[PDB]
Parts: structure tokens; sequence; C-alpha cells
């Protein structure tokens, strides 16, 4: 049937479980009002349901939101629309200062007398609110070993001018805000993206290349407007594009009835990228697998300045990636990986992780604690032969 | 309407260099009239105004 | 301070229940400002000072509300009486802190006898932070890297000590309650390797 793997095996298990259930039985015994179609449990809003909700009732009115057009001379005399209700010539309440009520502003106004009460944050739609990462994955630069030249080149661009805006002033130069990455897939571009975003110290913004193609005309551009708006607002923010081939790869016109809309959108990215009052403090990181079928306008420097590529490790990048994907796992003290990488003349870091994790699967299926060194030998053997007579290869 | 590096009359094909002087197409370049202006300093000053001193989130408030 | 008690307490604090000797819930007002020095709780303390201007009379609370308002933001650092050091051990923090909370029962022990303790009751706070070099000359600024408290007990051999690897500092910074920062580059932290805010930095190039 079974055996006692560790001494009091169930003796901790059911002892934990029955008191866990007793935590519930305490709650239903005491009486809990659950499933009241979207409310809070009474234990914490009973002592909040008092007149310290009327303090939210009377002191704060409905505060209908509206949008500002312009002002007048010597006085506010503000012209405002609500959204679709009507346009009025209204004035601010005495609770505000006649400074931060500049035009094109979403402002809260009284429902009764139509007087401005509050300045608001401008509008930003969810479709782009969701592409802002708002988080930094833990991707350390050491995890991207095997591209010392590339990570250095990128370091000179996205990192050094920002964290040290001193040398470039002491010599009088401008950093190349435009970086493109390319090379064969499964190589260390994404990793570089996540790692740079780790120490980004900036409003880093993901962009998925296909997210822009849409059903209506110009709306994708309307995205781009909000993009460069949130960019210019968030000082020292980064932008990442990925597989931009969908955007503007060519200008197919022999039979000019093919792709045009994302061509126009690509033009909007052109203008709002460079031309007519440059952006200021922004950095652009791109990456594609086929940087060969793109419109040369993006290929113009100033926009896409550096062309960093990630190659296939000759013999030693695969060794170090054995040290990267083989390090974060349990093995015996009898390691050696040069023997391994000498066995895989052509394999990527991704395949390296595939062999490292495939190493564990033997002990995993063979009821073992860890991937023993010799088990890792068996792993590289089955992946040496597997990759030797691989399906596609 | 005339240049200053060669007194050659021009008219509407003259130039207005930073140093306030007009030049012909041959002398429009700062290296053809010895322009006495610190382009490097207006350098170290424009880049300093356009360059946002980034701040690693640390020692903010109280 | 965390949102759980930070919100649950004012659920019994904004509602003072003044039918009691209300300066008990007002006493709890004071030491509910007991959290990691500065915080976004100025909304809470400030609002409860506005509703506490007229209500929760200033005859007995006018010192109290701003008293708790200002306690977090005194030198903007320096709260350590938690009976915790290094990561979890003990250390006084009780002889000096405790007599306040015992001295806070309800009433006119804030009037005559109280003013001796209530002001300087607890003063066993040992600074705040650890960003320091102390290489014998004391000139170093070694690259640190602030993060979250080390949550790890045993998972594997290549196991990440912290998660919030984003921030990176080098000099005097912010210790915070859940922080177990290590650093990188192996500029050589051989002195203690168990933290403690005055490391000596024996310098050495151990294959960097
Ligand atoms: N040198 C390396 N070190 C560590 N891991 C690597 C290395 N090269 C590749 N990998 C692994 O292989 C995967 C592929 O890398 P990456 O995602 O950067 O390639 P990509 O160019 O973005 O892929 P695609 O071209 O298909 O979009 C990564 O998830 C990474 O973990
Ligand atoms: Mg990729």
């Amino acid at each position: 049937k079974t055996y006692g793997q560790s001494t009091y095996s169930r003796q901790i298990k059911q002892v934990e479980d029955d008191i866990q259930q007793l935590l519930k039985k305490i709650n239903e015994l005491t009486g809990i009002k659950e499933s009241d179609t979207g409310l809070a449990p009474p234990a914490l809003w009973d002592l909040a349901a008092d007149k310290q909700t009327l303090q939210s009732e009377q002191p704060l009115q409905v505060a209908r939101c509206t949008k500002i057009i312009n002002a007048d001379s010597e006085d506010p005399k503000y012209i405002i629309n609500v959204k679709q209700f009507a346009k009025f010539v209204v004035d601010l309440s005495d609770q505000v200062a006649p400074t931060d009520i500049e035009e094109g502003m979403r402002v809260g106004v009284d429902r009764n007398k139509y007087q401005i009460h509050i300045p608001l944050p401008p509008k930003i739609d969810p479709t782009v609110t969701m592409m802002q990462v708002e988080e930094k994955p833990d991707v350390t630069y050491s995890d991207v070993g095997g591209c010392k030249e590339q990570i250095e080149k990128l370091r000179e661009v996205v990192e050094t001018p920002l964290l040290h805006p001193e040398r470039f002033v002491n010599l009088g130069i401008e950093p190349p805000k435009g970086v493109l990455l390319f090379g064969p897939p499964g190589t260390g571009k994404t990793l570089c993206a996540r790692a740079v975003a780790n120490r980004t110290d900036a409003c880093f913004i993901r962009v998925i290349g296909s997210e822009l193609v849409q059903k209506y005309v110009g709306e994708g551009a309307r995205m781009v407007r909000e993009l460069f708006e949130m960019a210019r607002t968030k000082k020292a923010c980064l932008i990442f594009f990925d597989e931009i081939d969908a955007i503007g790869g060519a200008r197919f016109d022999d039979g000019a009835g093919g792709d045009n809309e994302v061509q126009r959108t690509m033009l909007e990215l052109i203008n709002q990228l460079d031309g007519f009052d440059p952006r200021g403090n922004i950095k652009v990181l791109m990456a594609t697998n086929r940087p060969d079928t793109l419109d040369p306008a993006l290929m113009r420097p100033g926009r896409l300045d550096r062309k960093i590529e990630f190659s296939l490790p000759d013999l030693e990048g695969r060794t170090h990636i054995f040290k990267i994907h083989a390090r974060s796992m349990s093995v015996e003290r009898d390691i050696r990986f040069e023997l391994l990488a000498r066995l895989c003349p052509n394999s990527t870091g991704a395949e390296i992780r595939s062999v490292c994790t495939e190493a564990g699967m033997f002990a995993i299926r063979a009821r073992r604690k860890i991937a023993t060194e010799k088990d890792f030998l068996e792993a590289v053997n089955k992946v040496i032969k597997s990759y030797a007579k691989f399906s596609a290869t | 309407n005339r240049c200053f590096m060669c007194r050659k009359k021009v008219g509407l094909t003259g130039f207005d260099c930073r140093c306030g002087n007009l030049f012909c197409g041959l002398h429009r370049y700062s290296d053809k009239h010895n322009c006495p202006y610190d382009y490097k300093a207006e350098a170290a000053a424009k880049i300093r105004k356009e360059n946002p001193v980034v701040v690693a989130e640390k020692i903010q408030r109280i | 301070g965390e949102p759980t008690l930070r919100r649950a307490v004012p659920l019994a604090l904004a509602l003072i229940s003044v039918s009691n000797p209300r300066l008990n819930i007002l006493d709890t007002l004071s030491k509910f400002s007991h959290d990691a020095d500065p915080e976004v709780s100025y909304n809470s303390i400030f609002a409860m000072g506005m509703v506490g201007s007229g209500t929760n009379n200033a005859r007995l609370a006018a010192m109290l509300r701003q008293l708790a308002q200002y306690h977090a933001k005194d030198p903007n650092n320096l709260f350590m009486v938690r009976l915790a050091q290094g990561l979890t051990h003990l250390g006084k923090g009780t002889l000096t802190l405790c007599p306040y909370h015992s001295d806070r029962q309800l009433m006119s022990q804030v009037a005559v006898a109280g003013l001796l303790t209530v002001l300087v009751s607890f003063l066993d706070v040992r600074n705040i932070i650890l960003g320091k070099s102390h290489y014998v000359l004391y000139g170093l600024v070694a690259a640190m890297q602030p993060r979250m408290l080390v949550t790890f007990d045993e998972e594997l051999r290549p196991l990440p000590v912290s998660v919030r690897v984003g921030q990176a500092v080098d000099v005097v910074g912010q210790a915070g309650k859940p922080k177990t920062i290590t650093g990188f580059q192996t500029h050589t932290t051989p002195v203690l390797l168990a933290h403690g805010e005055r490391a000596e930095l024996a310098t050495e190039e151990f294959l960097p």
C-alpha cells in the first residue's frame, strides 16, 4: 500500500488538516454572512458603517466630471463641456487656485451650480494601461552570459547615459537613443530585455507588435499618441517593441491594394518618433528575427541607431550556458561541462536549458531526490542522440 | 548685401552666421571665417538641460 | 506597519467609541502611528486630525493627534526597539518601550505623573540603516542593492536570497523592516557576511 516516508507521515498531515477544517467550523459555528452579491464581511464594516460614511456623504458631493476647452482674460471665465450634456461658461469654486486649471483638462464640477471643484488626472485608456508592465521581473545580468560584446554595447546606450549623465556632458555628446536587436531565435534578446527592465529605474513600457493592428482606421495611431503622451509625461521612461515586422516592413505598391493601414500607423510612429520638436528623454529598444524586410525609414539612424545581434555560441557560450541552466538545479559534486559542450556543436541556450531540465526528468521518473551527475550524463546522452536524430533535424 | 570674408556682394543668397555676420556660400562655414563662439559650452549646456538626471529609488522622504 | 492591521485598527479607531474613556482609543491613536517611520498613513492621521479637530476634543487629545502624527516623521528614520536584530534575535527594547504602553491606561496619568515617562519613555532606538563601508580609511561606497527581506529557508542550492532586486544603492540608505540586502560584484564582504550596518570591508580580488 504505502510506507512511512518521514516518521510521523500522516501524524502531522491529518493533525494539520482537521484543525484547518476546524478553522472553517469555527467560522460557520459563529455565523458568517457570505455571498451577499458583492459586499464586505460584516466584521470590518460594522465599525465603519457609522456617520464616518456621511463624512463621505455630505462633505463630498457627486462632482460630475467634465472637460475644459479654454479660459478668458482677467478672470477664469472657463468654457467647458460635460461629456455630451451641454457646454457652459462656468467658473471655479473658491476651493481651488487659478493656476492648475490649464486647458484640455478633466475637472470635477458641481452638479447644481456648475462650478469647478477639482483638477483631475487626464484620460488614459486600458488598452495601453495594460501594456505598461508596472513590475520588474528578476532577471540579473549574469543570467545573460555569453554575449559580452552585446551586453556591453547595450550598456553603453540604455544604462550609462542615464545613470551617468556626466561623461557625455564633460565631452559634449548625445547618446544613441535607438537600439535594435536581432539574430537567430532562442538566443538572449528577451533575457536582455527583462534584465535591462530589472535595473530599468524607469517607466518601462512593453509593446507587443501585433497589438496595434485593429479593425478601424487610425485607432491604432490613436494608441501611438497616448503612448508618446505617457512617455513624455513619465520622465526617463523606456519603450520596447518586439517583432515590428507587422508594422511597416515594406511599401508594397505594385498592385497598391494590399496593406496600407499599418503603413499609415508606421508613419505615425515615424513622426512621433522623430521630426518636428524631438521627444526629449526617451529610449527605444527593438528586436526582430528577420531585420531584412523593413522600410529603410526605420533603418535611418537617429531612430534605429545601433544594430546589436546575438550569435550562436561556438563551443564556449554553450559551456557557460551549461553553467547558467545547469547551476540552478540539484546535482552531485562531480560536475564537468566542457565534455558536454564539446558534444553539442550547434545548440542554443534554450536547448541548453532543455537538456538541463531533461536531466532532472530521469530521477523524477526514477524516484530520486536529485539529478545525480551521472544522471546528467544520461540526460546529455539522450539529448545528444535526440538532437542528433531530431525530428526537424 | 555683402560678405565679410571676401567683400563679394551677394544680396539674397547671403548667410546669417551666429556671430551676427553675413557670408557667401564659400565662407558660410565657421572654419572659413574663424567663428569666435564656444559651440562646446552651448554644448555642455543644452545636453545638461535635455538630459534628465535619473534617480535610483532611494532616500526619498523622511 | 502593513495594510492588514493598518486598516483594521482604524476600523476601531476612526470610530472612537467615546462612551468609554475615549482617550483609550485615542491612546491607540498614538501608538498606531508606531509603524515603519514614514508612510502613506498621513492620509489616515491627517484625516483623523480633521475629524478630530472639533470631535475628539483638543482639551485632552490636541497633544495626542499631532503627537502620533509627528512620531513617524521625527528624524525621518531611527526606529529600532523591536526586540529584533540581525534577522530575528532579541535586545532590550522592552525596559524603555514597555513602560509607556503600561503608562497609557486611560486618563490623568497623562496629566501629572505621566509627563515624565510619556515624553522620553522609550529611547532605546538604535539608528536605522546599514549602508556603510568602514574600510579602515572609511572612504568606500561599495555597490549595494536594496531588496525585500530574505524569505528563504530551504528550497535548493541555487536559491535566490531576495526578490526585489530592482533597487540598487551604494551608500547610506534605508534599512527598512523586511530587508536582507547582500550586494554583488564581490568587492569582498568578508567581515561578517551576516549584516549589521557597520561592516569593515576587508578588500580583496577573489576572482572578480
Ligand atoms: N546565452 C544564453 N544564456 C542563457 N539562456 C539562453 C541563452 N541563449 C538562449 N537562452 C534561452 O533560450 C530562450 C531564447 O532566448 P530569447 O527569448 O532571447 O530569443 P528570442 O530571439 O527572443 O526568441 P525569438 O527569436 O523566437 O523571438 C530564452 O528563454 C533563454 O532562456
Ligand atoms: Mg523573443
